[PDB]
């Protein structure tokens, strides 16, 4: 469906076998569908194809917001409480986009799950992977913030992320 | 005043969300950058102090 | 249950008090007819052994052995009767049971239903009216004085009257209301 | 914000120039239309807040409170109605500006911008209660009841107010806007430790936190029906409401000085729902049930994380409208039995069914049955806490069994058994309490439905 | 057999007509509601997802997709 | 009856009254603070050709 | 349930039924107001066993105290009548 992209949402190929009768009993699933589909499917399709046209009667359009670039708390004066009020609604923002990242992530990875079927294990490699990338990333930039987070807790605990790193790197340097 | 509530705008800003993160999604796939970054805010804008120790 | 009960048993009345408990474990033990009208007559032959037998103390030695040997054998899942008070269906119509005052209270649509029913009621409640100011003297002058000693009622002694404290009495709900 | 203050300061003129039999029904009608008005403050933003003004401003954690709290009114109006029949026209009067007056003030209070305004309305919703318990209530302990209720809450809200004052002294302001966008972490010292206490203490003692409780249980119990009502479901809340607001400040204090407070919790929930096993009076069962209940708020708040804050504001929703609807049950009990014992009147399924339909929904409720949202907050709080030590899981699965055990211990008490024989006065259940139940119960399973709503600000 | 009996219980005509007027009430407003809803849904709702043009400012109330939430 | 009803059913009208009262005390409100209209960084925008100011 | 609506005549022909089923006593001498000690001679332990052979045949049991005063067969019927709400 167009309804959305194919590509953040992927899906294989879906091959799927060819009926292969082996015996002369008919089997009462294929009736039961074809009743199935006369009794059910075609007045839902005519029922819908009604209020497609309805709605084609009548068409108008909503939009995505688009929200410009603002400096962040890196740029700030101590006391600029405009600036930092800009800073922390972008942040904030920033935070609810990769809220939603990984719930895209998560919903691959249990789509693949589902799908697979018995060989999930072997065949969900690729998302587990890439869950278990986007979860380190998300658990370094949020993780422990408290319920009081801010942007200015998010730059000081990556400024002691990154004071530690530089000290571990000089350290096995100068090895 | 149920069915008010209930058909209360998206001022939350859920489905926006969920539009930025599909296509941030999809231009970090198309062009290879590893989805989500560790760092918050770019190192070249925070200046450090030297220890020297 | 209906019985007013005495300040004491008897030795007399304790004897046959454990004669239908042992009977009625002993047939919880002996499930066939046969066996238990077997057993029970050996119970009996048992029993009546010491019928005869005049002295209080030793008398009252015997039914206490008596106690101890059916304590130590009483069956520990003996046979009730489903309404007794450890059956199966003990107060199981308990919650059917509804008091007649709250007849009291049906709105006038619904006692415009059974039109009947409702006239009897009210000729049954002028016969209480008048039957408890009868009552409430009748029992002032035939109590001992300094009160009660047994709580026992006694019936109407004239040609009008009714016996004392009767209503609730008479006016149970049901054994089986609904 | 004024759209909704000047409507319930209008209230007055309307009561007290009304016509001596259309007192309830003007009050209920526009109490009513009051809270549908203040229905429109749930359309909340991701971002900051709804900042109206320089003094008032909304928040998703406002937001409910608010609602809760101009819902409550009509509920009081209509419980209150039946024992105040044989009361003068004044008295009358008096008692329904009394409970506007309450109104006014909680609704300014969560709204309020400013710690000092804040404190100030915080502090103003004592007197009414105060005359209310004191007044219209009926036992002869109402009276000590009241000096509890009051001496406890000052005792605790003092030192704040110098705290209050101290800070604006240092920071320069108490706006809470500037104060959480320029807080400053508390470095461990014994100045910064009594700062805290001061700061902690007065909401603590009317949560109430366990060991500073005892005066709930007398309040609760010699209040009338809708003094109650307003002091389980509204002012038991301000101390979470104040507590959520002012932790900004707090940090990284709070990391070691939530210890005791945290134990006093998790033990206490235990004690206190072990205490509603043995109690001989409705209203001080249910009283206790609240005392747990917000023993788990307290440590939900001062677990501080995003789930332990959700599970708060969740679980103060529900038990505020659970504990309202048992007390207007117990009451309509006392009203045909004026005992106030829970074994006086028993196997009431029989005489009122509806009734006792009633009593099963409360209660369940009451026990957190999924999906209500009392469970909702309930697992939310559970799931920090274990987030927080793996260990408090025991102590938490603990309470959850005692509650269900007393919960239903006061439902098969009351409604289940054999009818009491000599209580022939139990009339059929009026259309008023009927409805009074109705419309305490019908809220909570709506709001199951869009829990997001009662999550707080951050959802 | 005419051993019918009369049966003693409480009277439901008051929780009778309590749950008859909710249900009315209830009723009364709900149903224009809901008619409301189908008629809004099947005659003019669901607006569908567009690129703003260039040089076009929208207003606030046009990001929104269900006609009763715009 | 008009003139006779109106003595007693008055009182009705001192809620609604009062909101509308709050409505327009909120809006003056308002106008106090627009010192940063049209100024922010994230919704700075130019004026339409018959817009005087962003929102009121 | 589909329980026949015993009556007083019924209960009266069972409790006699189990009477005459006793050969301690004879069945011709015993009536409905044949007393159980004087007319015929029986015991207490007797009248225990009798007691519960009613209980027996008619399903319920009988509390000791109010047993142990009936002692003719047409107290036996008044009490199962007045325990089971017997009209006629
Ligand atoms: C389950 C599906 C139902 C679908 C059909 C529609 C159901 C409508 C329910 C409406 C909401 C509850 C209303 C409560 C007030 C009742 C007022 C009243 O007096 O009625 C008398 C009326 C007339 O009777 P009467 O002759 O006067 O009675 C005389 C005596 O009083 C004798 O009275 P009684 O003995 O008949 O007592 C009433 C009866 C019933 O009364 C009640 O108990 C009402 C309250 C039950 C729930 C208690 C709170 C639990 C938390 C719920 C949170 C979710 C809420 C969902 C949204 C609700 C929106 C309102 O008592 C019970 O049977 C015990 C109920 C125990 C339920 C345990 C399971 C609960 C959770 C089930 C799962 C739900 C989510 C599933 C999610 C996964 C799948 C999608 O009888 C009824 O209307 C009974 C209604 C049947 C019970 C409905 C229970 C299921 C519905 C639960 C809530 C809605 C769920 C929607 C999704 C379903 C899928
Ligand atoms: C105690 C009670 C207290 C109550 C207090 C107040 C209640 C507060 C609640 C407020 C909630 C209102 C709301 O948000 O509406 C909800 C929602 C509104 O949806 P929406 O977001 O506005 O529209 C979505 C799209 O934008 C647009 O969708 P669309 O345009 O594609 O759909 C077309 C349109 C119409 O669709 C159609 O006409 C056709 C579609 C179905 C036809 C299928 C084929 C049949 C025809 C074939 C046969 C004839 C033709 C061929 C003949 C020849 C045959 C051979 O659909 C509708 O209009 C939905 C109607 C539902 C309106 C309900 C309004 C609620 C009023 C609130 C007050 C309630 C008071 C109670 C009394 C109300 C009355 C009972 O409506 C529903 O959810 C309906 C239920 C759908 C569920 C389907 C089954 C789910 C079961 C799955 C689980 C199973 C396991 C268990
Ligand atoms: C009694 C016998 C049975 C008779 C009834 C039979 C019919 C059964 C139906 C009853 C419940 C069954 C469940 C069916 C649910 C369908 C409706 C549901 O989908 O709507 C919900 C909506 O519910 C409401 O949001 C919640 C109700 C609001 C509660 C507010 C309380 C009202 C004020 C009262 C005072 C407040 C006191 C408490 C203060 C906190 C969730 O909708 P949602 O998918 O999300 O989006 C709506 C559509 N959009 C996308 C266009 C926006
Ligand atoms: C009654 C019902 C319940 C009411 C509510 C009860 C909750 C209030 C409890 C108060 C919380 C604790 C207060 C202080 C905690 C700080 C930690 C400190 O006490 O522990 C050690 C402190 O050691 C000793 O405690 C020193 C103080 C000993 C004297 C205090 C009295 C002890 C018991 C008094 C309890 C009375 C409470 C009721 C008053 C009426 C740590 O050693 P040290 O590293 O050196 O000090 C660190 C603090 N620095 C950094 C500022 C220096
Ligand atoms: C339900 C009953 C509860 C009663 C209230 C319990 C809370 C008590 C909290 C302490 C009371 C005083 C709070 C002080 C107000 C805050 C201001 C502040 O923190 O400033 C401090 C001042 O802190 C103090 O002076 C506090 C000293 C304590 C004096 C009052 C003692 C009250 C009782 C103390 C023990 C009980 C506290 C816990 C009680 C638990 C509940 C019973 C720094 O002063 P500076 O000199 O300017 O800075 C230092 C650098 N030059
Ligand atoms: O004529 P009645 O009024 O019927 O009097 C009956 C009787 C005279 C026998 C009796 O009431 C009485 O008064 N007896 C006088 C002496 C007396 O009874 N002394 C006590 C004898 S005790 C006894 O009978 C031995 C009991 C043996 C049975 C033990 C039960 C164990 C069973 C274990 C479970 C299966």
């Amino acid at each position: 469906p167009d309804s959305w992209d194919k590509d953040v949402y992927p899906e294989p190929p879906r091959r799927t076998p060819a009926p292969a009768p082996q015996t002369s009993l008919p089997n009462p699933v294929t009736y039961l569908t074809k009743i199935f589909d006369l009794l059910v499917d075609r007045p839902v399709t005519l029922a819908r194809e009604f209020i497609e046209q309805q709605h084609a009667k009548n068409r108008y359009y909503y939009y995505h917001r688009e929200f410009r670039r603002v400096p962040d708390i890196t740029e700030c004066e101590e006391k600029d409480i405009l600036c930092m009020f800009e800073a922390e609604m972008q942040w904030r923002r920033d935070y609810k986009v990769d809220q939603e990242i990984v719930n895209i992530i998560q919903e691959r990875l249990k789509a693949c799950q589902q799908r697979e079927g018995e060989s999930y294990r072997q065949n969900c490699a690729k998302e587990l992977e890439q869950f278990t990338q986007v979860s380190k990333a998300f658990q370094d930039r949020y993780s422990d913030l408290g319920a009081h987070y801010s942007a200015r807790k998010c730059l000081a605990k990556q400024k002691q992320r990154m004071l530690a790193e530089r000290k571990a790197a000089k350290e096995a340097a100068a090895a | 005043g149920s069915t008010f509530v209930a058909y209360l705008p998206d001022y939350r800003m859920q489905e926006w969300a969920r539009r930025e993160a599909e296509r941030l999604v999809k231009y970090r796939e198309a062009n290879g950058l590893p989805l989500m970054e560790s760092n918050c805010f770019d190192p070249n804008k925070i200046q450090l102090p030297e220890d020297e120790d | 249950a209906f019985s007013a009960p005495a300040a004491y048993l008897t030795h007399q009345q304790k004897v046959l008090r454990l004669y239908k408990r042992a009977l009625r474990h002993l047939e919880s033990w002996c499930v066939h007819r046969d066996k238990y009208r077997y057993f029970a007559c050996l119970m009996r032959a048992r029993f009546d052994e010491h019928k005869n037998e005049k002295d209080m103390v030793k008398a009252t030695q015997l039914l206490r052995q008596a106690e101890e040997e059916f304590w130590y054998g009483q069956h520990p899942q003996p046979y009730i009767f489903p309404e007794s008070p450890g059956g199966t269906s003990y107060e199981r119509y308990e919650c059917y049971k509804v008091p007649e005052w709250c007849l009291d209270d049906w709105h006038p649509s619904e006692k415009a239903m059974y039109p009947d029913y409702f006239a009897k009621r009210e000729q049954w409640k002028r016969l209480r009216r008048e039957s408890w100011e009868r009552e409430v003297k009748q029992l002032q002058e035939e109590t001992p004085p300094g009160g009660p000693r047994t709580e026992a009622l006694p019936p109407a002694r004239k040609e009008g009257d009714l016996p004392p404290l009767w209503w609730h009495i008479v006016t149970r709900p049901r054994e089986r209301p609904m | 914000m004024l759209k909704i203050i000047i409507p319930t300061t209008m209230l007055l003129p309307m009561t007290w120039m009304s016509k001596h039999n259309m007192i309830w029904i003007n009050a209920t009608v526009h109490s009513l239309l009051i809270s549908l008005i203040s229905l429109s403050l749930l359309n909340q933003l991701g971002e900051n807040s709804l900042n109206f003004s320089l003094t008032f401003f909304s928040d998703s954690l406002s937001a409910p409170l608010l609602v809760l709290t101009t819902w409550l009114l009509p509920l009081m109006l209509m419980a209150s109605q039946s024992h105040l029949s044989k009361e003068t026209t004044t008295r009358k009067k008096l008692y329904i500006t009394m409970l506007i007056l309450l109104q006014l003030f909680l609704i300014m209070t969560f709204t309020a911008t400013e710690l000092i305004l804040f404190y100030i309305l915080f502090e103003a919703t004592l007197v009414p209660t105060l005359i209310i318990i004191t007044r219209w209530g009926n036992q002869t302990e109402r009276l000590n009841a009241g000096l509890y209720f009051l001496f406890y809450t000052l005792a605790g809200s003092l030192p704040l107010l110098v705290a209050l004052v101290y800070i604006q002294n240092t920071t320069g302001s108490l706006n809470f806007l500037i104060i959480h966008y320029w807080s400053h972490p508390l470095s461990n010292s014994w100045s910064n430790i009594f700062m805290w206490l001061a700061c902690i203490m007065a909401f603590m003692v009317k949560m109430p936190l366990y060991g500073l409780h005892l005066w709930l249980p007398k309040a609760h119990v010699e209040a009338p029906i809708a003094g109650s009502m307003v002091l389980a479901a509204v002012l038991l809340k301000l101390g979470g409401y104040g507590m959520m607001r002012i932790t900004t400040i707090l940090n990284p204090l709070t990391n070691y000085m939530a210890y005791p407070f945290l134990m006093l919790s998790m033990w206490g929930m235990i004690m206190t729902s072990s205490i509603c096993l043995r109690q001989t009076d409705l209203k001080s069962l249910i009283a206790y049930s609240s005392v747990s209940h917000m023993a788990l708020v307290i440590v939900a708040i001062m677990i501080q994380t995003p789930w332990s804050f959700m599970g708060a504001t969740a679980l103060m929703i529900a038990h505020g409208l659970t504990s309202s609807m048992l007390f207007c049950l117990a009451n309509t009990n006392y009203e045909r039995v004026h005992s106030r014992t829970m074994i006086l009147a028993r196997g009431l399924q029989t005489l009122l069914p509806l009734m006792a339909t009633w009593w099963l929904v409360a209660s369940l409720t009451n026990l957190a049955l999924p999906p209500s949202i009392n469970l909702i907050g309930e697992l939310f709080i559970i799931t920090a806490s274990f987030s927080w030590s793996n260990i408090t899981i025991i102590l938490m699965g603990m309470n959850m069994m005692i509650t269900a055990l007393y919960s239903l211990y006061m439902l098969i008490t009351t409604q289940r058994g054999k009818y009491t024989h000599h209580i022939n006065n139990i009339k059929p259940s009026f259309t008023r309490e009927n409805a009074l139940m109705a419309l305490h119960i019908l809220p909570l399973l709506l709001l199951t439905l869009n829990p997001k709503m009662i999550l707080g600000p951050l959802y | 057999h005419g051993k019918r009996l009369f049966i003693i219980k409480p009277s439901g005509f008051y929780d009778r007509r309590f749950l008859k007027l909710m249900r009315f009430y209830i009723l009364l407003t709900g149903i224009p509601v809901a008619i409301g809803i189908t008629l809004v849904n099947v005659f003019i709702g669901e607006a569908e997802l567009a690129d703003i043009p260039e040089g076009y400012v929208p207003e606030h109330w046009e990001y929104f997709k269900h006609p009763i939430s715009r | 009856n008009v003139l006779q009803i109106v003595r007693d059913h008055w009182v009705h009208i001192l809620v609604p009254v009062g909101f509308v009262f709050g409505c327009y005390l909120d809006r003056r409100s308002d106008e106090k603070l627009t010192a940063f209209r049209n100024k922010s960084l994230l919704f700075k925008r130019e004026l339409r050709p018959n817009e005087e100011v962003t929102w009121k | 349930s589909d329980a026949p609506p015993l009556t007083l005549e019924a209960i009266k022909d069972r409790v006699l039924y189990v009477l005459k089923l006793y050969d301690k006593i004879d069945p011709e001498k015993l009536s409905v107001n044949s007393h159980f000690m004087k007319d015929l001679g029986l015991d207490s332990l007797d009248q225990v066993e009798i007691i519960m052979a009613m209980e027996d045949e008619f399903g319920f049991e009988i509390p000791d105290i109010d047993a142990e005063k009936l002692m003719c067969p047409q107290e036996i019927v008044d009490y199962i009548a007045d325990k089971k709400d017997v009209y006629e």
